[PDB]
RNA sequence: GCAUGGCAAGUCUAACCGGAGUAUCCGGGGAGGCACAGGGAAACCGACAUGGCCGCAGGGCUUGCCCGAGGGCCGCCGUC
RNA sequence: UAUGCCAGCUGGUGGAUUGCUCGGCUCAGGCGCUGAUGAAGGACGUGCCAAGCUGCGAUAAGCCAUGGGGAGCCGCACGGAGGCGAAGAACCAUGGAUUUCCGAAUGAGAAUCUCUAACAAUUGCUUCGCGCAAUGAGGAACCCCGAGAACUGAAACAUCUCAGUAUCGGGAGGAACAGAAAACGCAAUGUGAUGUCGUUAGUAACCGCGAGUGAACGCGAUACAGCCCAAACCGAAGCCCUCACGGGCAAUGUGGUGUCAGGGCUACCUCUCAUCAGCCGACCGUCUCGACGAAGUCUCUUGGAACAGAGCGUGAUACAGGGUGACAACCCCGUACUCGAGACCAGUACGACGUGCGGUAGUGCCAGAGUAGCGGGGGUUGGAUAUCCCUCGCGAAUAACGCAGGCAUCGACUGCGAAGGCUAAACACAACCUGAGACCGAUAGUGAACAAGUAGUGUGAACGAACGCUGCAAAGUACCCUCAGAAGGGAGGCGAAAUAGAGCAUGAAAUCAGUUGGCGAUCGAGCGACAGGGCAUACAAGGUCCCUCGACGAAUGAC
């Protein structure tokens, strides 16, 4: 019952590289994102920034938010990011959506799931 | 399909015997009724309890916590930078129907700032000297004494 | 990408960058809500009378004459719902608030959505519009805006390959219900939707299911009637532009 | 008026001077022609062709104009009773041509005439 | 409370104003509300952008061993 | 196989159902008072024939004028007879005539009539004469001022609540009311008449501190507008009636000045663009009404009828809606476009006429009393000590004074001048006009689509229904037989259809007549479910089924 089509479609994506790929996080992400939306993912760079490291893709089963600070040069992949997240991140790092990670790492490897 | 939309032939709607959804006897009383007797479970008790200050002999303080200015001086590029210094007045929202303003010691101070605030906490000056900065107190906070 | 700009005669006649928002993700739920929100927001405040059935000082004899004790007057029952000529027990209510809210953004966005649901020839196909067209939406001079016989409009579209759509809409319905008896005897496709900068194409209002609107207050409704994203739409060289910002 | 019941309405109650209108016919190719108009209020004097009824296509001269019933009555267009009489089958305008007309009338005549005016 | 959806340290406009295709609709309007700090009758004061330990999912590795968000158990801080 | 059971068939009864809508319901815009110059309402009249409704008033479904309109007409109402209209009728708009009796009802009386000139009654002016005038009563609600419940809630109940609600008395208008601070009190170096909307806020405040009750300043908007007396100083310089003459008012003060940017007075400076009075007088907009207004009524087929199917063609600033013998942009009304008129905005805005604003210095000349204020008792309010009001008693100052800033007193500070008055606009309602609709669709929706506040009930206050649909066109059934017969029936005629024949579209069920299938006068009662047999069955929309034998063959399993 999630109306969005394009979580709806990101979702199946998630599985279909689960499933082919060795990845897990995929279908980690997918049970989350299916699951009602308060339980969704709702982080801000201070989070990020306090346990992620570089070359370790930090995903987030939800949205990232920009309250706090981020400096490591880390890549993060979420379902989406306010504008200020997006903005603070990229001037650090590298803000992306999911369906690229899925895309760039079918296998969902050397990733830290952050919530 | 609603719950209620599945109601037509249940007869009695959810309620159990037909004989309980009748007026205010099956609520224990009108409103709060019983909030004493039968329904007294939950509800905070009985009486007074101290006092209230004319609301025009009050005086509400805009406050505002080192954290929020100290994680935005690079992004506050509209205000003063030197040997930053920043005058809270200008920063914190509501510092107009507010009596005053306020600076909070709450979490880090990762850069030397000059402050300049009607009032300051002991926390929110210990924190701004020790990364080597400094607090000035505006005229309003020549209320000192 | 590219927008291919016509001229009266349906000649290609250069060509102008299609605005990023026509790159806005088709989002049909969203789109859906604000076209259902339209709709409501339209929709009068009804409700019968407060008294009715109520008129009466019908009185219930109660126990002694084998009878169930209803109101009656002049032996003949009233008030209560189950009799009749007796109120309505729960009827429409001129208090009931029928509007429906919506986000300013949710709205915009949908409103953006929208417009990028008509740069793509499939979706405007599947809506199903009747054209022979690669392109889309028609981009045109403005000079478009000077035209004032219908039937050059007409040309100019048959030129376009475009006016299959027309065609289709070129037929009435008469609808099955009492709506009839209301005045909303007929109904028919919805065809082109005119988009032009100064004022609505006086000249090309009047074609079968067309809809004329302008680049400032053009809305959810008219880019997407129904709900239904990808309507057949036909952009002023200077209209294009002016949608970009919205 | 956009509502049905309303339009019906104001067709049925209209007063007499607004039935006029009602009681109106398209006019020959020709008298379109020589008087601009495409239809006129049909008179008692003029000539009409039957374009719909079972009277398709037959021709007569209107014998009488009722403008309460918006009907009219046309020469040799009518109905056997059961008493061997024969009766005048009433007629809507709208399923009349007229191609001849009785101008007998200075006003009539002007007012057909004219460019600002119809008859 | 819950499901879905938009935005996110913010969020939403109300009356009302302009436009117009004239009750829809497009634009404007943040007055004000809730959230962003709490404790205390009041005066008044005013907090962890993480210090330690377990450990699920997930990741890593030379396949038990590391990293371990969330979660749990502590410390520590504001205030009466 | 009587009486009879079950199902069906033909006909009926009944009026469901479907379809339809001349009526409702609700929202929205505009507009908005009438009356002694006798209203609103009622009564009785009024037609060739006239019972109801509508209109009208002894000039009685009407008379006159101007404009529109047009060849027809004589209301709903389609009969018979007769008549009116080119001397321009009908019909519509505006204005005018007539307009019985009761009715505020006013000469007096009275159940709509009667008796012998009449503002009855109460008032103002007054030529002290009803001479000149006012009031009265109506109106859908809205509005303002008074009087003021209870059921109920509090799970009982008294304070409290319901609620200043219901109901009552008085009264205005098109809107009312309010309103230019003895204000506010984000306390300020700040705001600046008043309604209202949004918020402030379910906050402050109240309360068997229970249940409940409940603001304001401010802010954002709407709309904006500010003035006149009393007095000081003048002192008849004045006002009303009347054409005039003349009369009346007025020293107990008409009139000038003046009104916190305080004023007056005296001496000065400058000036008027404030204000007040009067003249003129709209645009735009909005609501309604009206004029003009494009393009097929072509072919073949079906049909009673084309507005259907197929084919050919056309308009569109007009493809809203309606009508027309079936689904119509092009057959008719209309619709887009353009244009005109009335009403409202408004005797407003703008313009102009007259007046004269303002400033300095001096001056204790003036500035609203049962008041401000205190006390007793009650009511009311969120108003708590700190709401507003009534009642009883007491009771002040004079701007060098006074009142307010949420307890009292004194001082300071800030604000502000009560006890005189007026005031446009923005807001309420919905009678009236028009528009609109995810409202209802004849047991619904109004009580009322119909004779509807009708028939009918009650002494009376008051109560109060049910009834919509022939057909394209009345072509609404001639003639003949029968009959006591304008009844009914038979035969016949019309129409696509009479099983559309008059409360006539469709025509359900309960149920009735006749009839078919099955059962039936020796037999037992939840009327059936599942199995299996008899008998019965036009087509259609289901097409399967029977027996020999043979293949396969779970659990089980022999003679
Ligand atoms: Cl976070
Ligand atoms: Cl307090
Ligand atoms: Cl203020
Ligand atoms: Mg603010
Ligand atoms: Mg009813
Ligand atoms: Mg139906
Ligand atoms: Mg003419
Ligand atoms: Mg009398
Ligand atoms: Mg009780
Ligand atoms: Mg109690
Ligand atoms: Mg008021
Ligand atoms: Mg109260
Ligand atoms: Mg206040
Ligand atoms: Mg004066
Ligand atoms: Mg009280
Ligand atoms: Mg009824
Ligand atoms: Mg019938
Ligand atoms: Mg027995
Ligand atoms: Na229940
Ligand atoms: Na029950
Ligand atoms: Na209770
Ligand atoms: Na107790
Ligand atoms: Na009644
Ligand atoms: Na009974
Ligand atoms: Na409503
Ligand atoms: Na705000
Ligand atoms: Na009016
Ligand atoms: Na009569
Ligand atoms: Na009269
Ligand atoms: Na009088
Ligand atoms: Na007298
Ligand atoms: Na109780
Ligand atoms: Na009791
Ligand atoms: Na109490
Ligand atoms: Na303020
Ligand atoms: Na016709
Ligand atoms: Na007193
Ligand atoms: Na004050
Ligand atoms: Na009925």
């Amino acid at each position: 019952s999630k109306t969005n089509p394009r979580l709806s479609s990101l979702i199946a994506d998630l599985k279909s590289a689960a499933r082919s790929s060795g990845g897990a996080v995929w279908g980690d992400v997918a049970e989350r994102l299916e699951k009602p939306r308060r339980t969704h993912a709702e982080v801000n760079l201070g989070r990020i920034e306090r346990y992620a490291q570089e070359d370790e893709t930090v995903v987030v089963p939800g949205k990232v938010l920009g309250s706090g600070v981020l400096q490591k040069d880390v890549t993060v992949a979420a379902v989406d990011f306010s504008g200020t997240a997006e903005t603070k991140i990229d001037q650090v790092g590298e803000a992306v959506s999911l369906e690229q990670a899925i895309e760039n790492n079918p296998e969902g490897s050397h990733v830290r799931v952050i919530r | 399909t609603s719950k209620k939309k599945r109601q037509r032939g249940s007869r009695t709607h959810g309620g159990g015997s037909h004989k309980n959804r009748r007026g205010a006897g099956h609520r224990g009383g009108r409103g709060d009724a019983g909030r004493d007797k039968h329904e007294f479970h939950n509800h905070e008790p009985l009486g007074k309890s101290g006092f209230k200050r004319p609301q025009k002999v009050q005086e509400e303080a805009a406050t505002i916590d080192v954290r929020e200015i100290d994680e935005n001086v690079t992004l506050l590029a509209a205000d003063d930078v030197a040997e930053f210094r920043v005058d809270v007045r200008d920063v914190v929202e509501e510092a107009d129907d507010a009596d005053y303003v306020k600076v909070l010691g709450a979490g880090q101070v990762r850069h030397e700032l000059t402050l300049i605030a009607d009032d300051f906490s002991e926390g929110a000056r210990e924190k701004v000297e020790g990364a080597g900065g400094s607090v000035e107190l505006t005229d309003l906070g020549e209320e000192r004494q | 990408m590219q927008a291919t700009i016509y001229d009266l005669d349906g000649n290609t006649d250069g060509e102008v960058d299609l605005p990023d928002v026509f790159e806005t993700p088709v989002r049909s739920d969203l789109i859906g809500k604000a076209v259902r929100a339209a709709q409501a927001n339209r929709k009068q405040d009804y409700g019968s009378d407060e008294y009715a059935g109520l008129r009466t000082p019908a009185e219930s004899f109660g126990s002694g004459r084998g009878q169930a004790h209803v109101p009656k007057l002049d032996g003949r029952a009233r008030r209560v719902p189950q009799a009749v000529k007796g109120r309505s027990a729960h009827p429409p209510k001129t208090e009931k608030d029928r509007s429906l809210d919506l986000n300013d953004k949710e709205r915009q966005l949908a409103v953006r959505s929208a417009l990028a649901a008509t740069a793509d020839a499939d979706l405007v196909a599947d809506r199903g519009h009747e054209f022979d067209r690669d392109e889309v939406p028609v981009v045109v001079s403005d000079d478009f805006e000077d035209l004032v016989k219908t039937q050059e409009v007409v040309s100019l579209l048959e030129a376009l390959d475009v006016h299959a759509d027309i065609d289709r809409a070129d037929e009435t319905k008469i609808k099955a219900g009492q709506g009839s008896a209301r005045g909303r005897k007929y109904r028919r496709p919805a065809s082109i939707l005119f988009v032009t900068s100064d004022e609505p194409s006086t000249a090309a209002r009047n074609l079968a299911g067309a809809d004329v609107a302008t680049a400032s207050e053009v809305n959810t409704e008219d880019l997407a009637p129904g709900g239904a994203p990808g309507r057949l739409t036909v952009f002023t060289e200077s209209a294009l532009a002016e949608v970009a910002e919205r | 008026s956009k509502q049905p019941d309303k339009q019906r309405k104001s067709q049925r109650r209209a007063p007499l001077h607004e039935r006029h209108k009602q009681v109106r016919a398209t006019l020959s190719a020709d008298l379109r022609e020589e008087y601009g108009q495409r239809n006129v209020r049909v008179n008692a004097g003029d000539t009409v062709e039957v374009l719909r009824g079972d009277f398709a296509g037959e021709e007569g001269e209107v014998i009488n104009v009722d403008l309460d019933k918006a009907v009219i009555h046309v020469e040799d267009v009518t109905l056997e009773k059961t008493d061997g009489e024969e009766v005048p089958r009433p007629l809507d305008t709208s399923n009349v041509r007229v191609t001849d007309l009785d101008l007998e009338d200075e006003k009539r005549e002007a007012r057909l005439e004219s460019e600002d005016d119809s008859a």
